RNA sequence: GAGGACCGAACCGACUAAUGUUGAAAAAUUAGCGGAUGACUUGUGGCUGGGGGUGAAAGGCCAAUCAAACCGGGAGAUAG
RNA sequence: CGCCGGAAGACCAAGGGUUCCUGUCCAACGUUAAUCGGGGCAGGGUGAGUCGACCCCUAAGGCGAGGCCGAAAGGCGUAGUCGAUGGGAAACAGGUUAAUAUUCCUGUACUUGGUGUUACUGCGAAGGGGGGACGGAGAAGGCUAUGUUGGCCGGGCGACGGUUGUCCCGGUUUAAGCGUGUAGGCUGGUUUUCCAGGCAAAUCCGGAAAAUCAAGGCUGAGGCGUGAUGACGAGGCACUACGGUGCUGAAGCAACAAAUGCCCUGCUUCCAGGAAAAGCCUCUAAGCAUCAGGUAACAUCAAAUCGUACCCCAAACCGACACAGGUGGUCAGGUAGAGAAUACCAAGGCGCUUGAGAGAACUCGGGUGAAGGAACUAGGCAAAAUGGUGCCGUAACUUCGGGAGAAGGCACGCUGAUAUGUAGGUGAGGUCCCUCGCGGAUGGAGCUGAAAUCAGUCGAAGAUACCAGCUGGCUGCAACUGUUUAUUAAAAACACAGCACUGUGCAAACACGAAAGUGGACGUAUACGGUGUGACGCCUGCCCGGUGCCGGAAGGUUAAUUG
RNA sequence: UUCCUUGUCGGGUAAGUUCCGACCUGCACGAAUGGCGUAAUGAUGGCCAGGCUGUCUCCACCCGAGACUCAGUGAAAUUG
RNA sequence: UUUAAUGUUUGAUGUUCUAACGUUGACCCGUAAUCCGGGUUGCGGACAGUGUCUGGUGGGUAGUUUGACUGGGGCGGUCUC
RNA sequence: GCCCGUU
RNA sequence: GCAUCCGUAGCUCAGCUGGAUAGAGUACUCGGCUCGGACCGAGCGGCGGAGGUUCGAAUCCUCCCGGAUGCACCA
């Protein structure tokens, strides 16, 4: 049957992409936490 | 949720398997000690 | 003309429709139209702030002249049109200089009739003039409350306002609800009643007719759980409570007017 | 040539029975069944955020989780 | 040999990302073996002015200089600026690779800009106006895609009786563009004068007046001509690594039937009254005036960048799997049929990645059954049965619509005749007229073709398969169509049209918001909110002591404050 | 909605705790948290009849897919 | 106890006024702008509205409580002398 | 003001 | 089965004056008005049983009987 993950690249980048994270202060603290942990992928981008 | 299982990483909610009252074949007439 | 449908189906058995053949079968006047998109009852926070709103037919807004301040110039009535935005019908008028405007259509007004606003206009239905030059006892509609602001009272189909007294800089109006109210005498009004007075004689007949107007279904509070409404709960049909709103305020009797700056304009409240 | 009209495929749904129940499947299959121009159905995008939303109201649904989601923290809460 | 064929065929979007093609390998992966593979390794493969993105323009909505508001963080919003699922210039046919093609090649086209020359000329916007520009349902006419038959052309003379014919098989294809302007649709045309309107102006739009003409203009499928002395072409001939390659090539017409596609963003009708902005056309202001600019012809130049392989109802996407699940759009052949149902087929694609035997109980999915026919069981659960078209016929009750397909019954194949194929549909030639052409009248060849009657005939059975209502009687509840516990409950529950009470005079009540503000509503008491009841018919009685709400103000009691 | 209760009487059956009609002794109906009716409608609750049948008396045989044997691959719950 | 007179002075109610304050009335400008601000004017007007303090109401929302004994709990009874 | 009945 | 409240004149109901004294309406009886009602005037008529406290009980105890009300739940 129909499952929960239905992929769409435009809706992916608009919801959790890099400019979406940089637009609010709470999204910028997500990127600071992921840089502090040292992650190889910061956002869900291309 | 069971979020770090190494034996079964594909599944997080598993009590539909072994808990008898959560299986799809559970009937409430099994609970007749009432 | 009030038409009863024949019961060829259970959704048609009770339908009563109002049919006016004098309306304009055709497209509306395009330079007086504007886009009017729907809300769903939601404000700029995105929350529902008025319930039971949603869906319905797409509608274009018609710019209706509520001010009637193009004075001294006469206007002929071209045709009567349908307006989906109000219960009243509207009329397209043509002024002598070539200007076209929508006005509210008053009772007994046909195509070819001659209207004129202004302080020197005549006392006949359709004309707009300040209430200091309307005789006491006349039947008016589209009444201003502030001078120059535009008509705000008695706009709905079949409604009117009686001028009961003029003493001073004020006139006393008998409103449609039965309220006596003081409005100042330099405010404008239009002579006559509003047309389409059998608008209240129609019967929708079925549930889908109310959904065509953008009215969503009402759930009774006594049909809910106590977490949802004060009336909720019960093992069977139980009420036991004093009737309240979804936010706990007593309905069925309790007055909610709280406005201390307009109380000096209200002579008598409705009863 | 009207209709929340009629019969009936696509399409939407889920009333009955059998199978399956370490399944082919964490809810299906087979045979029948209901709606099928409408209060219908569907694609793409958008809005509403947790004592909050949304609800033709079943405590239903809010990412296989809901009489208060999930993640991190107070936190080694407390446990006659 | 079997299966699908409104897909299990073909082409895409979304999503995936090399799974595509060629060579090579078989450890692991593949529910078995594997020489094979969507597996390992290596190499190759995606070619655009016209397709799409980007781009210009906006919807919902987002962000938002100043601004308004908020302990801080921030919230809302103006001017703006983003945002497609919508609007906006232009290409077709044929050929070719192992793998790309409307992109390469061949043939024939089209669009928008820049620059230059010549000829002529009031050009100019952040402004005005037009246009773009829009619903549901229904009906009819004209067409095409496509199909069938005939004619034509090429081939055949049959493994077993017959088959030189009223015989059999195959082919009979051709685009954009350019030219013509038809079926159909809409609308009167032209000139002059004037004006409280279109934020100023206007020769444009709107309004008024007068004269004159009986016609004009706009839109538009298809057809026809050209494109095309070409291309393609059944086959034949010549080589070959037997995969394929090279050359030549006949006919290439007519009739009938016919769409859910086109004319049609039309027409008719209804109420629930049906986006926006730019490109486009036009008007003028500031302004410039032998300038600049505008219009036409000709020449020349430019049209960048990114995507393009492959899968896409699936073994490549979402489901942990090569998982009986889920997934939007486009194309729509034949015979029978009302049909996109169903049965059998075409083009095309497949036999679902363990097999071989045996023929016990029992389980699953089916077939048939003596006599009886619900005796079974909580309960006719499940099965069995009914089933089509035409005609005859049809009760109580009723809100006069219904009930009703009530119930029940009769006919049904094939052959011949009526009639060498009828009624109807289509309509060539010939003739006549003019408006001389895509015209009208007459005319009927040819093609297509029901339904009925009479007579005969075969079978147990003619709606023969697939497909395809069981019917009737009494009663509870809910008026009805709808909605709901995704995964044990579809209902008598919820909703509903209708009814009533109550609040609400507009800066409305009320709701979301420390606020600003927003919804209610660009609505105004025939309106909006809340509550209860629930179509319709007949009705809805008595009680205000209690609790609540509304009204009252005399008296009693009574806060901060004052002292 | 009625505990006593399978109340009593009538109908239907050879036989009816259910059904239909009536009576009133309403444990404990009742008028818009509506009363009583009601044509049409319902995958709604109850009851009866005709047709039909492996539902049953009471099972028998047959066609396929497993079960069984051979070859290859090769699990699970549980367990002092 | 009871009143009037002169001199001096608050509270109440009422009536006008405008100048604080309101304006989701009109017009002009910033300005290519239904925001906002400034200006002119009209209507309200010391009212309304807001801050501090204060009485009432307040399951709208929150934090909690709701005993033990007991031939099982509940119900009943009991709890000290 | 009220003032029933009579096998 | 448990709990709570009631038994008073022929009938329906007061009286707990905290223990020292029983009443009302209606019925019935007698007399009058007119034949009978209605009406008027007078009268008559007794603490559910059985023990106990008490100087003394309808009243307070204990048991019994009768009549009502509520409860008898989770399995
Ligand atoms: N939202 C879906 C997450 C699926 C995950 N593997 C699970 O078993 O929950
Ligand atoms: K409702
Ligand atoms: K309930
Ligand atoms: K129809
Ligand atoms: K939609
Ligand atoms: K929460
Ligand atoms: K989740
Ligand atoms: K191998
Ligand atoms: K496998
Ligand atoms: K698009
Ligand atoms: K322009
Ligand atoms: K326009
Ligand atoms: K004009
Ligand atoms: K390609
Ligand atoms: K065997
Ligand atoms: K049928
Ligand atoms: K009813
Ligand atoms: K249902
Ligand atoms: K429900
Ligand atoms: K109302
Ligand atoms: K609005
Ligand atoms: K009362
Ligand atoms: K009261
Ligand atoms: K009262
Ligand atoms: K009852
Ligand atoms: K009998
Ligand atoms: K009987
Ligand atoms: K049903
Ligand atoms: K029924
Ligand atoms: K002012
Ligand atoms: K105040
Ligand atoms: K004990
Ligand atoms: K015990
Ligand atoms: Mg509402
Ligand atoms: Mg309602
Ligand atoms: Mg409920
Ligand atoms: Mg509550
Ligand atoms: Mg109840
Ligand atoms: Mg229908
Ligand atoms: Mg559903
Ligand atoms: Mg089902
Ligand atoms: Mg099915
Ligand atoms: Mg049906
Ligand atoms: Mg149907
Ligand atoms: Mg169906
Ligand atoms: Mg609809
Ligand atoms: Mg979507
Ligand atoms: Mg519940
Ligand atoms: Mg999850
Ligand atoms: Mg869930
Ligand atoms: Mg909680
Ligand atoms: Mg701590
Ligand atoms: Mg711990
Ligand atoms: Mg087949
Ligand atoms: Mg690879
Ligand atoms: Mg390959
Ligand atoms: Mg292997
Ligand atoms: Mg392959
Ligand atoms: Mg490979
Ligand atoms: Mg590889
Ligand atoms: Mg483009
Ligand atoms: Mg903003
Ligand atoms: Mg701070
Ligand atoms: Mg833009
Ligand atoms: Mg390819
Ligand atoms: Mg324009
Ligand atoms: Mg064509
Ligand atoms: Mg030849
Ligand atoms: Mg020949
Ligand atoms: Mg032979
Ligand atoms: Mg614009
Ligand atoms: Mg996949
Ligand atoms: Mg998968
Ligand atoms: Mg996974
Ligand atoms: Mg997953
Ligand atoms: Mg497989
Ligand atoms: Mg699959
Ligand atoms: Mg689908
Ligand atoms: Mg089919
Ligand atoms: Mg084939
Ligand atoms: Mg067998
Ligand atoms: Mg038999
Ligand atoms: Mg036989
Ligand atoms: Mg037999
Ligand atoms: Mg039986
Ligand atoms: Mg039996
Ligand atoms: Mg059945
Ligand atoms: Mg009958
Ligand atoms: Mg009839
Ligand atoms: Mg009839
Ligand atoms: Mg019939
Ligand atoms: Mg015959
Ligand atoms: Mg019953
Ligand atoms: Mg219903
Ligand atoms: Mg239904
Ligand atoms: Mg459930
Ligand atoms: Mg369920
Ligand atoms: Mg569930
Ligand atoms: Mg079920
Ligand atoms: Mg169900
Ligand atoms: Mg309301
Ligand atoms: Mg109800
Ligand atoms: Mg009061
Ligand atoms: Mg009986
Ligand atoms: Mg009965
Ligand atoms: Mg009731
Ligand atoms: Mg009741
Ligand atoms: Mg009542
Ligand atoms: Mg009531
Ligand atoms: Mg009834
Ligand atoms: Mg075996
Ligand atoms: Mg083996
Ligand atoms: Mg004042
Ligand atoms: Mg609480
Ligand atoms: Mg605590
Ligand atoms: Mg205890
Ligand atoms: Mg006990
Ligand atoms: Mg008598
Ligand atoms: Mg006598
Ligand atoms: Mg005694």
């Amino acid at each position: 049957m129909k499952r929960t993950f239905q992929p769409s690249v435009l809706k992916r980048n608009r919801s959790h992409g890099f400019r979406a994270r940089m637009a609010t202060k709470n999204g910028r603290q997500v990127l600071a936490r992921r840089r502090a942990k040292g992650r190889a992928r910061l956002t869900v981008s291309k | 949720m069971e979020n770090n299982s190494r034996t079964m990483p594909h599944i997080r909610r598993t009590t539909h398997i072994m808990k008898f009252a959560h299986r799809n074949s559970f009937d409430f007439h099994f609970f007749n000690a009432r | 003309a009030v038409v009863k449908c024949k019961p060829t189906s259970p959704g048609r058995r009770h339908v009563v429709k109002v049919v006016n053949p004098e309306l304009h079968k055709g497209k509306p006047f395009a330079p007086l139209l504007e886009k009017n998109s729907k809300s769903g009852g939601r404000n700029n926070n995105g929350r529902i702030t008025t319930r039971h709103i949603g869906g319905g037919h797409k509608q274009a807004y018609r710019i209706v002249d509520f001010k009637r301040n193009k004075d001294g110039i006469p206007a002929v009535v071209e045709r009567l049109e349908y307006d989906p935005n109000r219960s009243a019908n509207i009329a397209l008028v043509l002024y002598k200089d070539g200007e076209r405007r929508y006005i509210l259509a008053p009772k007994g007004l046909k195509a070819g009739d001659q209207i004129q606003s202004g302080v020197d206009a005549a006392i006949k239905p359709g004309n707009t003039l300040p209430m200091r030059n309307i005789p006491v006892g006349s039947t008016v509609h589209n009444v201003e409350m502030k001078p120059g602001k535009g008509g705000q009272l008695a706009r709905s189909a079949g409604t009117y306002v009686q001028i009961v007294a003029r003493d001073g800089a004020y006139v006393t109006l008998r409103l449609r609800s039965g309220e006596m109210r003081k409005v100042e005498a330099d405010c404008r009004a239009t002579l006559g009643e509003v047309g389409n007075a059998e608008h209240m004689l129609r019967v929708l007949g079925k549930a889908g007719a109310a959904r065509w107007r953008g009215v969503r279904p009402t759930v009774r509070g006594t049909a809910m759980n106590p977490v949802d409404h004060p009336h909720g709960g019960g093992e069977g049909r139980n009420f036991g409570k004093h009737p309240v709103t979804p936010w706990g305020v007593q309905t069925k009797g309790k007055k909610t007017r709280s406005n201390k700056r307009t109380d000096k304009f209200i002579v008598r409240r409705r009863s």
